RNA sequence: AAUAUAUAGGGUGCGGGAGGGAACGCGGGGAAGUGAAACAUCUCAGUACCCGUAGGAGGAGAAAACAAUUGUGAUUCCGCA
RNA sequence: GCCGCAGCGAAAGCGAGUCUGAAUAGGGCGACCCACACGCGCAUACGCGCGUGUGAAUAGUGGCGUGUUCUGGACCCGAA
RNA sequence: GGGAUGAGCUGUGGGUAGGGGUGAAAGGCCAAUCAAACUCCGUGAUAGCUGGUUCUCCCCGAAAUGCAUUUAGGUGCAGCGUUGCGUGGUUCACCGCGGAGGUAGAGCUACUGGAUGGCCGAUGGGUUACUGACGUCAGCCAAACUCCGA
RNA sequence: UACUAAAAACACAGGUCCGUGCGAAGUCGCAAGACGAUGUAUACGGACUGACGCCUGCCCGGUGCUGGAAGGUUAAGAGGACCCGUUAACCCGCAAGGGUGAAGCGGAGAAUUUAAGCCCCAGUAAACGGCGGUGGUAACUAUAACCAUCCUAAGGUAGCG
RNA sequence: UCUGAUCGUAUUGGGCAUCUAACCUCGAACCCUGAAUCGGGUUUAGGGACAGUGCCUGGCGGGUAGUUUAACUGGGGCGGUUGCCUCCUAAAAUGUAACGGAGGCGCCCAAAGGUUCCCUCAACCUGGACGGCAAUCAGGUGGCGAGUGUAAAUGCACAAGGGAGCUUGACUGCGAGACUUACAAGUCAAGCAGGGACGAAAGUCGGGAUUAGUGAUCCGGCACCCCCGAGUGGAAGGGGUG
RNA sequence: CGCGGGGUGGAGCAGCCUGGUAGCUCGUCGGGCUCAUAACCCGAAGGUCGUCGGUUCAAAUCCGGCCCCCGCAACCA
RNA sequence: AACAUGU
């Protein structure tokens, strides 16, 4: 009856990528949710308090490499 | 009759350190109460309180109607400028602007329209002869020669220790309020002016709150006695002979209650690690009974007292402090007159001297911060001085105490030896996390415990004390006479405690000066019980300070 | 040891902000300089006792 | 009567009360199961039961009342609010 | 008497608006007809504002039914 | 088989009443019933538990999961069923294009650890026949290793 | 233990301790009353052992019971400073307001005064209860009469196993 | 007439002692009473403002009464656990269980927050007073192997890491639109206005490199706003915002 | 196996949740007293705090990891 | 009042 005292954990965060790219989203809408600078933002796009990378413009999604940093941009 | 000051349900607490705790008093006039208690008790927070300065956490302590407060505090604070304007921004504070808007209408009224001005001289002039300040010039004159002030036209900087305490007391006793709150009166004062304190604080109209150490000011002044506890606060009467009684009795039934508690712990925690046998069940009311008994066996740790301990320098040898001939003066006045004398080996030289006349000068000719007038000191290779000075540096009010005594060093020298700094400031009462407690909030009792502190680390062999039994309460104060019997260099101790050079001396210095000489000292060999025996064979009326 | 301290604005004693301090380290009152809602400009803000 | 005034008690003659009844009325005493998904405040309910006492009905009833500053004008009971 | 007849607001109150607010800032809740010519600072055409309609599309309440619900023993039987 | 002149056995009449009686003490006995009798009444007590619930055809047709719970054999909301009124291809399948990934696999002188055998040899141990660090040449392993990667 | 237990259980005579000074203590009763008992500390009641024989050791720290009353703490009642509400009056005034406010009636009420109890100081174990560790040491070995130390209110004696 | 002492009358409470008349008497005698160990009355002998009883109040109180005394669980008990953050289990979106495998949290910081400007680390190698494997110095080499207030992951050398100047945005009034989600909650947000900080400007700032450091509702406390004010003016109490 | 104490100089124990400076008694060793040994008096030496891996400036103490010693639970059929 | 011992 050796009772491990191993069994407490944390609840899922839900975090990843929640709009992909070639989608048209709408002005202020989330696109990545994460822990650190995972994705960066690139044009149009602003990172937030706990680097949520919201939208600035509506328009489509792209992502891309800038300097080895990959990115998330909104064509206008 | 009808109160000065009440106390309803009031709770004071510095987080884990309570200073009141549902306390509930009342203060008439003519009551003389002479509040005691150790250091760290709260005794100089409680009179911050009734002076206004303070707020308590809740609670509803305030004031009767008109019954204007004044405080002393236990480091009185002074204006700069001249000793005669030192005494009149308190007890002459409101009622010479009336005099100075007086004398001003006395001009300007005749220049200017007289309707409106003619009231504006008449209702300060029906303030002048219910407090009768007409005279107020000679009400100065009188209020300085009581308590021997000095004179009116010098700055407040190059004063004693004492004549900073009879300036400031001059302040309280022109307003006579109809509080006092008399935090350590008698600090720095001689055997004349404590005397006289006596007996002003007798015949007094007003409630006197005085909170003091030793034993001999207040059985003259107070007939009731307070006390702080840890929280708690006890009235009854008596006079200081009865303190140490009842205080040394709470202790002892505490005592062996504590320890009847100990004993039922052991025998119930031998229970809940007894395991619980066949399918009867451990009860959950004698497990919960435990867990609160283990509590209050943990609010209950009070012992906490370590001894002074002086670190001892190197061996001393044959000369230690020679003075021959020494002069020493400021102006026209002198001090020191034709003084020779050679300090010993591993003794202890007490200074005795009244108010102004050259103690702590004469430490700074030995230290060599002052220059003698005519003749020498002369030290010897073998000495090494320990002294620090009240005024040149001292302490700095936003650094914390931890690093008054280093100067944010791991490990400090004590004199040829390595020792940690938090484990020397701890062997100096600042434990725990005290030793963040800026040199601000420190009472009187923990200035004079850290000036102890900057000292001592200096690591010598002929220690100067200036006034150590300065704010220490007796379980202390017998601490630190211990540690100068135990110090095998020589100590020179100036104070004004009777009581404390008749302990721990073995010659005596002191001024004998006459109306003739005026700056004549003397050497004697041998104890302060013995000097006033010798005095005898070499060889008043009370100032009334108001009408 | 962190205590909730409410500040004061010293004009118009409103108490407009709730903080903490450390009490060991800040013995003495904060005075801030924020935004009164009732002057409309920022004045000098102190803890209450 | 004890005991004096007298009273307690006693004598004689007249009148009255007691007990029953299915419900309703008035005044007093007063549960628990149950509901709260446990339970104590609370509820169940001043219910069940009990005690006193009636009447053909009973109780209440002629303002030390309401009102809002204009007004209604003893109580009971039904409808609303 | 009840429900409908105008809402907003903690409330004084104001009212096709009202509350928050310093706000001719934004919101919350609530009112508010182009598929139609003309008149209409107008506009390439299309609408805006505003008369007449092309005489626009609304709506509540009471009875009796049915489904579920509420207070009652509440679908029926059964404890210690 | 035990008592059988005794703290005996028995007759007739009487007293003790339910949280009370009585008990030479077993929770015994108190009308074949006793860890609180029997009978009427509150009363059709309550039961998250068990049993039962009656005539027919026609269309559609589940769930045994999520969250919470004095909760875990119960229940509330969701999820999935049916039906009225709205919306009208927005669902799903396939093909073409635009996107993030770190499993399987593999790799490790690309890191953190494990780790076989040679070569060099810091130290340690008895001028050094024992220990073999760090480097270095070949061969390897890993859910909490990844320069890679379906 | 009527109805699965007749015993080693209960009773008992003997022992001790505590309570009771007399319509007693104890018990049944809301009370009056009654039992105790037409008894009176050699009597009556409550507890625990159980003829008889030899005995009944140490512990008053804990928890009870008995006594004490120095000190702390502590209820209602008594007391009712001060503070607050209202307003006759007065003051600045726009008499659109603001300020000061007697007497009265009310609201909330502090100091002070005050018993038992509890904390406290003692006694009590035929009151409920409790009666120790580790290491060394003697003619071969073995065991320690003996010693060291720590602790407790005190460390299980006679006898038995 | 004040502060203090003292005397004296009137008054009013607290102790103590004495009294008798309330009250008490299961002490006695006589009477109703013919028959009465009940009861009442009369006189006597004692007690006595005490005791008893009422109302208020503190203590003590298993003597009695009503009840509570959790769940998960490889049956129950015993042992352990219960909310929050991070990783593996998790099968390359999200999510996913077990008494599966490892750790943390119930804080701290008045700068360790904001802004402007500047800088690059650890390790190794050579030289050097005390100086050693390693303090501080000088020069080479070094692209992240150091560091991050705090566990771990995702990140960060452009630094979010090391240093300095000034400061309080650790704001008030709002917030289109989204992520998550049974509900309740939890999270991000450009931008507009007031009033500020820093910067020459562009601009950035609604606390911290990110995610833990916490608690619904009811009932109360406090400061402020003057919203209702049970006939009217007040007040009590309620109400709003913090 | 499961709980929960403990390991400190040759022997016995303090110190420990209240982190800084290792202590008390006996014993051992050298010197005294005595005719000599005891007893007594004086001066000294002696410990990786069971081992090793984490925080802190600093650990016997605070926290993990293993190695022995002691005590207690293992009940209902 | 101290005071045990002697192949
Ligand atoms: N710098 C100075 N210039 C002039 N006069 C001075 C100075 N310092 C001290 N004095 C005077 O010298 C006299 C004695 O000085 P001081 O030695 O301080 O006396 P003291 O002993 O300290 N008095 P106290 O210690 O309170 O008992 C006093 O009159 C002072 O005012
Ligand atoms: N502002 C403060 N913040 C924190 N602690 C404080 C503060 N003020 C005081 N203290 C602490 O509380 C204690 C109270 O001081 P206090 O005892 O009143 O002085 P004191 O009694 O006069 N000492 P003494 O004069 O020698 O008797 C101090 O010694 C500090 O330890
Ligand atoms: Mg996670
Ligand atoms: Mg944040
Ligand atoms: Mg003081
Ligand atoms: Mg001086
Ligand atoms: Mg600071
Ligand atoms: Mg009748
Ligand atoms: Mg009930
Ligand atoms: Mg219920
Ligand atoms: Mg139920
Ligand atoms: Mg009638
Ligand atoms: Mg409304
Ligand atoms: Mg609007
Ligand atoms: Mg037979
Ligand atoms: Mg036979
Ligand atoms: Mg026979
Ligand atoms: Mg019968
Ligand atoms: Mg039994
Ligand atoms: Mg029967
Ligand atoms: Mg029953
Ligand atoms: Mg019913
Ligand atoms: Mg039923
Ligand atoms: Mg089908
Ligand atoms: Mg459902
Ligand atoms: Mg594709
Ligand atoms: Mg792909
Ligand atoms: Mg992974
Ligand atoms: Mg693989
Ligand atoms: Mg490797
Ligand atoms: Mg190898
Ligand atoms: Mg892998
Ligand atoms: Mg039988
Ligand atoms: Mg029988
Ligand atoms: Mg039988
Ligand atoms: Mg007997
Ligand atoms: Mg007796
Ligand atoms: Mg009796
Ligand atoms: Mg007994
Ligand atoms: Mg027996
Ligand atoms: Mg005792
Ligand atoms: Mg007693
Ligand atoms: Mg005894
Ligand atoms: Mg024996
Ligand atoms: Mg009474
Ligand atoms: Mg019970
Ligand atoms: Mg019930
Ligand atoms: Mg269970
Ligand atoms: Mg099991
Ligand atoms: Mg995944
Ligand atoms: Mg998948
Ligand atoms: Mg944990
Ligand atoms: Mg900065
Ligand atoms: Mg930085
Ligand atoms: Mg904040
Ligand atoms: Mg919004
Ligand atoms: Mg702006
Ligand atoms: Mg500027
Ligand atoms: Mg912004
Ligand atoms: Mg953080
Ligand atoms: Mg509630
Ligand atoms: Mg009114
Ligand atoms: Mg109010
Ligand atoms: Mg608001
Ligand atoms: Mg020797
Ligand atoms: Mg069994
Ligand atoms: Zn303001």
């Amino acid at each position: 009856a050796s009772s491990s005292r191993n069994g407490r954990d944390s609840a899922a965060q839900r975090l990843g990528v929640k709009r992909y790219g070639g989608q048209v989203v709408k002005a202020g809408e989330i696109l990545v949710r994460q822990r650190g600078t995972k994705f960066h933002p690139g044009v149009n796009v602003g990172r937030g308090g706990d680097d949520t990378l919201f939208a600035k413009t509506a328009g489509a999604v792209e992502f891309g490499i800038k300097r080895g940093r990959k990115t998330v941009s909104i064509v206008g | 009759a009808e109160f000065i000051y009440t106390m309803k349900k009031v709770r004071k607490a510095h987080g884990d350190k309570v200073i009141l705790d549902d306390v509930t008093l009342s203060f008439y006039p003519g009551a003389k109460i002479g509040v005691v208690g150790p250091n760290g008790a709260g005794k100089s927070s409680v009179l911050r309180i009734m002076a206004g300065l303070d707020k308590p956490n809740n609670g509803d302590a305030f004031l009767a109607t008109g019954a204007t407060v004044g405080i002393l505090q236990q480091e009185p604070p002074l204006n700069e400028d001249k000793t005669v304007r030192g005494n009149v921004e308190e007890g002459m504070g409101d009622i010479k602007i009336k005099l100075d808007r007086f004398n001003e209408v006395a001009e300007l009224m005749a220049t200017d329209y007289t309707d409106e001005l003619m009231e504006e001289m008449g209702r300060l002039q029906e303030e002048l002869d219910h407090a009768d300040a007409w005279d107020l010039d000679a009400q100065l004159e009188q209020a300085m020669d009581a308590l021997r002030c000095p004179p009116a036209d010098e700055p407040v900087t190059n004063l004693s220790g004492g004549e900073r305490r009879r300036v400031a007391l001059c302040k309280l006793l022109l307003s006579k309020p109809d509080l006092l709150l008399l935090d350590e009166p008698t600090n720095h004062l001689d055997a004349e002016s404590v005397q006289w304190l006596e007996q002003h604080l007798a015949s007094y109209p007003g409630a006197i709150l005085a909170v003091t150490h030793d034993r001999y000011f207040l059985d003259n002044v107070a007939e009731w006695i307070l006390e702080l506890d840890r929280g708690r606060a006890y009235p009854y009467e008596g006079n200081y002979s009865t303190y140490l009684e009842k205080k040394a009795e709470r202790l002892a039934v505490q005592g062996r209650k504590d320890a009847k508690l100990q004993k039922r712990l052991t025998e119930e925690l031998a229970w809940v690690r007894s395991g619980a046998k066949a399918r009867q069940a451990k009860s959950k009311a004698r497990l919960q009974r435990y867990e609160e008994m283990a509590a209050e066996a943990e609010k209950t740790r009070k012992l906490d007292f370590e001894e002074i301990q002086i670190p001892v320098g190197p061996r001393l040898g044959n000369v230690v402090v020679e003075v021959d001939h020494l002069d020493k003066g400021y102006d026209g006045r002198a001090l020191i007159k034709d003084l020779s004398f050679s300090l010993p080996r591993n003794g202890i030289v007490g200074v005795i001297g009244p108010n102004g006349v050259g103690k702590t000068t004469l430490f700074k000719t030995i230290v060599g911060l002052e220059t003698p007038d005519s003749g020498s000191v002369k030290v010897g290779e073998t000495v090494k001085l320990s002294y620090v000075d009240q005024a040149r540096a001292g302490i700095d009010p936003r650094k914390t105490v931890w690093e008054v005594v280093s100067d944010g060093l791991d490990y400090i020298q004590v004199g040829q030896t390595e020792v940690p700094s938090r484990a020397y400031v701890s062997a100096f009462g600042f434990k725990g996390p005290d030793q963040q407690k800026p040199a601000g909030v420190l009472s009187g009792g923990e200035r004079n415990r850290l000036n102890l502190a900057l000292t001592l680390k200096q690591g010598g062999n002929l220690i100067l004390l200036d006034e150590p039994t300065n704010d220490l309460d007796v379980e202390t104060l017998g601490s630190l006479e211990n540690a100068l019997l135990n110090f095998p260099g020589c100590a020179v101790v100036i104070s004004h405690d009777r009581w404390f050079l008749d302990r721990t001396c073995t010659h005596i210095l002191a001024w004998e000066g006459d109306d003739d000489n005026e700056a004549k000292w003397f050497w004697f060999e041998g104890n302060f019980g013995a000097y006033e025996e010798n005095k005898v064979e070499r060889l008043v009326t009370h100032r009334k300070l108001t009408r | 040891v962190r205590p909730k301290i409410t500040l004061a604005c010293e004009v118009c004693k409103h108490r407009n902000y709730i903080t903490k301090k450390n009490r060991r380290n800040d013995p003495d009152r904060l005075e801030l300089k924020k935004f009164c809602p009732n002057c409309g400009k920022h004045q000098a803000h102190r803890e209450t006792r």
